[PDB]
RNA sequence: GGGCGUCCGUGUUUUACUGUGACUAAAGAAGCGUGACUAAAGCAGUCAUUUGACUUGAAUUAGAAAGC
RNA sequence: GAUCUGGUUGAUUCUGCCAGUAGUCAUAUGCUUGUUUCAAGGACUUAGCCAUGCAUGCCUCAGAAUCACUGCAUUUGCAGGAAUCUGCGCAUGGCUCAUUACAUCAGACGUAAUCUGCCGCAAAAAUCUUGCGGUUUCCGCAAAAUUGGAUAACUUGGCGAAACGCCAAGCUAAUACAUGAACCAACCGGGUGUUCUCCAGUGAGACGCCCAGCGAAUGAAUGACAGUAAAACCAAUGCCUUCACUGGCAGUAACACCCAGCAGUGUUGACUCAAUUCAUUCCGUGCGAAAGCCGGCUUGUUCCGGCGUCUUUUGACGAACAACUGCCCUAUCAGCUGGUGAUGGCCGUGUAGUGGACUGCCAUGGCGUUGACGGGAGCGGGGGAUUAGGGUUCGAUUCCGGAGAGGGAGCCUGAGAAAUAGCUACCACUUCUACGGAGGGCAGCAGGCGCGCAAAUUGCCCAAUGUCAAAACAAAACGAUGAGGCAGCGAAAAGAAAUAGAGCAUUUCAAUGGGGGAUAUUUAAACCCAUCCAAUAUCGAGUAACAAUUGGAGGACAAGUCUGGUGCCAGCACCCGCGGUAAUUCCAGCUCCAAAAGCGUAUAUUAA
RNA sequence: GAAGUCGGCAAAAUAGAUGCGUAAGUUCGCAAGAAGCAUUGGCUCUGAGGGCAAUUGCCAACUCAGAACUGCUUACGGCGGGGAAUCCAACUGUAUAAUUA
């Protein structure tokens, strides 16, 4: 009693547990970005609902009604941050249309195999764990950090590391 | 006849964490009211950071050393809740405790020769026994035979050092004025018209600078200077303005790049 | 004990209040201190801030005022005439706030006289001559003081002040009384 | 000589609805900022370069009905 | 993701329900578990019953020290101080949801209808005391007011089985209690002398006398004004003019000196209020400069400083009342209320105060199909689940508000109680006893029984957060605190993420933490996390035996026309339907499927 | 305290008046005085209830309610015990003068 700390669900189960074509779907991802489980995708699914639908509900407003600049432009702006869009689009509909790859392109396990310090996906999920990896200066064991776009020039390798 | 108060009920502004204490200190009855003060306790430990516990509360407090309106206060439950003037003499900081634009108090840095100085608003007019008048300021303070052209909703200038009424103000149309509570706290403007209303509140309708009308309950109306040129206390760095939301935050961000 | 709450009646449409609280302190009736002429007897209770207030069972002189003149003076009190909410109140001689009495008097006339000169120092006869001027005293009370009682009214509240203070009755009501008396 | 301010004396319109505005506890919900390694959280911290700096941050929104 | 699918027919198209699946800080239970971070945890059934332990007390430079107490001791004693009186608090916090539908609660108003300790700002000239001498127990001289008697601890005797059970007698303190202070010392008034000082009777002046303080009582006055501009006649009175009350309206706040302006004007929307004046009161049921304390001192017959307390007052923290709008299901509850208050009136009484709250009299009202009355389930809300939207549901539980301490009732003390780790009684239970008696109240925290589908340690600590308090810390000398915090137990929920990576035979190049351990870090202490395998110098994984499970494989629904066994048997199956001798469904083996340190099942609920 | 006895036969019991209260059944009329509870004296007062004559004055005859004080040895006569059911006749009435109502 009285320990007020709040948590939170970060996922949620989809309804209809087993259709061939998401299940399909699922597999397709799961072997591509090297994930240990479903629930790493239903994960993105739901921060990317949320990031989505609060653009719906902005959207359906007027222009220049002061939610829409002030709370429109902060999800416009973390999503060039992070580089779920490119820093081209600035429309606010972009948001609105975004996909699961988007945000798994910027989990820390693909791009440490996209930079190239391992061999597909399976290398770098366990190379990250194996406490190698360090994202600037600083060690991370999450193959789940999603790695801001300014930080994604200083990865290289720890120094306490073999590698350094 | 309550006496402990929650963190969760203790008011916002004091700005404790919810997690690290099931209690906030309560304070005790005083000159300035529960809901609207700070204690002397939050003061030192959590603005002024003179201390980094409660024990170091009354290390500090006890000794006395720690004076509001020139007396020294032992208490870390003694409510200091605006226009109050705290001086520490052993460092040698002087704070006028005025609220904050955004509703939040700010510790004003003030003179040695502007401390002398304390205004306080006036909330009642009566006759004591010998037709002595007083007034009641909304401090607390009960000043016997004050200005005769004081009414109530002027403030008193008050010399906390030698004890006395300096000049006063009253409050007519364009009269500098600091927003006392009410989602418009700390913002200062001139007073553009007052509404009538006998029998209820009366509605009173403010001009900050650079043009803007907002409206309080003329209860949280606090009367300073002739003009919004000329005030007779030192106001925070932002002096009455609100900035619009859209600009404080793009210059939280021009700012981040250092 | 007594209670003064609401909980024990019935609401305007007639159904029964459920309690579900206890009595409190806060809610109290002293039993009535039923006053009445005789030697001084006060029984002093304390009440809710630490304040007392005097029960008087049984005063008899008593504080009596005389309006149209701005006086009083301290007069026995003779006699419980009349009560206007039971008729028993008068034979049992109960002093209650809006009772009529019967007193002295007697002062009265040493006032009256001492004041006026007349009677029921060369510089202070024509004093008498100037408050004369002016000045006019109802037959109904001057023919009252030749028999030495006057009927008054007695103000204080009895039993919370623990003292019987009143007015003379005047010819506007004095005249409803001594009707409605006999 | 005319004109505002104040007070008093003598000789007719509301309400729903809508716009704006006051007035309203925190936790909770929505939300800004912030690499607690990420996240659920938190309201912190960040920086020089030391014998402090940022006037350091802790924004903001909704919250039936009724009442103004 | 505003989504639907299997079952009625020989087929068809419908209605239409059952069954399917997705949540749930929703609880239970079953099998299963390596590591971490933050969490609920005797509410649901009994507001059942409780063995034992703890759960509030507090003293500074500053209220009372011959402990026949411990230290030091060439000073009259100073340094601790055990108990004991005194002052404050125990009315808060904690727990719990039995009661409860114009009650409680929410938002919004109100107290001008009131009580308010502590806390802030302030107020303060009521008072014939004391000593010496005398003496009429009363004058007269004098001024730093040098007041009183009693109680506890304690000693002596002790009673009693015992007991938060008691009795005598003898000592002695106070900021306990009781008394009490004149001149210093002002201004302002009312009433009046068979008072004398004057000048002509609304005369003035002195002096004498009784009374003139805050607060309370009754009475009287004040608590403004506003709808008109000249004149003159009389008495007084002012002022001018004369010489004379002589002639006469120029002048202009008031007022018969000692004060020539020391109030001609309190506050509200509004008051019988604030305050002022006059008249009688106040007998304890109000009023000290605590006749109080320790510090300075450059110094003591007005040196100075910070505390303590009385009475008055008004802000503040509160208390208690009232109630504008709103709150579940029921008519197989339609009339409800007035004997003995029901709705209103009058004079009271009682209250802190308003009031049918209550006594006496008077009237006949008040409420109801826009659901009264009755009954059923319920603490109210902030909020939670789920939802495209609209909704449906939960809210015993952290915060606010209400109520209770086994059941009922009564009350003392106090500023505040109808208080229960306070008293008194009865009921139901129960614990000691020497038989005479004396006790108890866990819905405080641990823990026990019981009950049940259902819920942890008789653990450490005040380090933090608060509270009370005579209180800073330290210095011989660290207040209590089961409030609170910390760990134990803990797959309720929630986050992160191991069980291999690299170039089917093999073979071998690294890497890692589970775990071990540490100069240590952490913490009140210990934990856990983090940091670490040399920094001169310290561990280690290959069948990774350091070995992942729980439910399925006809359909809905993803995954076998495998192989055994059984023969409408045993069993599966939510629904449809399988099994009666080649079973895609049972029991098994292999094989694949979904989810995965998690996964089935039961009931409740939301979407469907 | 019905064990008596064929059987509560006989006796006891109940009892006036006023207020509150009153079940099943029913032909809605009753049942019903159902059942049951409570009050009662004496004394000293108070209120209400009218007539007549010209607001005022004078007068008769009683009843009811309320209060204070005080008392009970429960104390003339008179005056229902009540409730749950079965059988029969609907009811009031008549009827074996002198064994049957």
């Amino acid at each position: 009693m009285r320990n007020y700390n709040n948590f939170n669900r970060v996922w949620k189960a989809p309804r209809r547990p087993f259709e061939k074509e998401r299940l399909d779907r699922e597999m397709k991802l799961c072997g591509q970005y090297g994930l240990r489980c479903k629930r790493e995708i239903w994960r993105v699914n739901m921060t990317l609902s949320k990031m989505r639908r609060t653009a719906r509900l902005l959207l359906t407003l007027p222009e220049n009604h002061p939610r829409r600049l002030l709370e429109g432009s902060a999800i416009m702006r973390r999503c060039h941050e992070y580089g779920f869009l490119d820093e081209e689009k600035d429309k606010l509909d972009y948001v609105l249309s975004l996909t699961v790859p988007d945000i798994l392109e910027r989990r820390l396990q693909t791009i440490v195999f996209k930079a190239g310090l391992a061999k597909s996906v399976h290398h770098a999920r366990v190379l990250i764990q194996q406490r190698h990896i360090a994202v600037a200066k600083q060690i991370v064991t999450i193959p789940s950090f999603i790695v801001r776009v300014s930080s994604e020039r200083h990865i290289a390798f720890a120094d306490a590391s073999p590698f350094g | 006849a309550k006496k402990h108060l929650k963190r969760l009920y203790a008011p916002k502004d004091w700005m404790l964490s919810k997690l690290t204490g099931v209690f906030a200190p309560r304070p005790r009855p005083g000159p300035h009211k529960l809901r609207e003060c700070l204690p002397l306790l939050v003061i030192i430990r959590n603005r002024l950071k003179y201390a980094l516990n409660a024990r170091e509360g009354e290390m500090i407090l006890r000794q006395g050393l720690v004076h509001v309106d020139n007396h020294p206060r032992r208490d870390g439950k003694y409510p200091a809740g605006f226009m109050d003037v705290v001086e520490i003499p052993k460092t040698g900081d002087r704070f006028r405790l005025m609220y904050d634009v955004k509703g939040r108090f700010a510790l004003v840095s003030l003179s040695e020769a502007e401390a002398q100085i304390k205004l306080m608003k006036v909330v009642n007019l009566y006759t004591a026994t010998g037709r002595v008048p007083v007034a009641v300021t909304h401090d607390g303070h009960r000043i016997r035979y004050p200005d005769p052209h004081t009414s109530i909703g002027d403030t008193i200038v008050y010399n906390v050092k030698e004890k006395k009424c300096v000049d006063l103000i009253k409050n007519r149309q364009g009269k500098a004025v600091i927003v006392t509570g009410g989602a418009n706290r700390g913002r200062i403007g001139e007073i553009v018209k007052v509404e009538c209303h006998p029998g209820a509140f009366n509605i009173a309708h403010l001009k900050d600078a650079s043009g803007a009308e907002f409206a309080t309950r003329a209860a949280n109306i606090f009367v300073i200077g002739k003009d919004l040129n000329h005030l007779q206390v030192t106001v925070p760095k932002q002096q009455g303005l609100r900035m619009n939301v859209i600009q404080e935050r793009e210059e939280r961000l021009i700012a981040a790049e250092a | 004990g007594i209670v003064r709450s609401r909980l024990h009646k019935r609401k305007i449409t007639g159904g029964k209040t459920k309690i579900h609280r206890k009595r409190m302190k806060a809610e109290l009736g002293r039993l009535p201190a039923n006053t009445r002429l005789g030697a001084r007897r006060v029984s002093p209770v304390r009440a809710r801030g630490g304040n007392f207030k005097i029960r008087a069972l049984r005063l008899d002189t008593g504080n009596f005022a005389w309006a149209s003149e701005a006086i009083a003076h301290r007069v026995r009190l003779l006699d419980v005439v009349y009560n206007a909410t039971s008729n028993e109140l008068v034979r049992t001689k109960t002093l209650v706030k809006n009772c009529i009495v019967a007193v002295d008097a007697a002062p009265f006339k040493r006032w009256y006289a001492k004041h006026y000169g007349i009677d029921l120092s060369p510089k202070l006869q024509r004093e008498w001559i100037r408050r004369r001027r002016n000045h006019r005293v109802e037959k109904a009370i001057a023919d009252q003081l030749r028999e030495g009682r006057v009927l008054a009214r007695i103000t204080s509240r009895p039993g919370q002040s623990g003292r019987a203070d009143g007015i003379l009755l005047e010819g506007a009501e004095l005249q409803f009384y001594l009707k409605r008396l006999e």
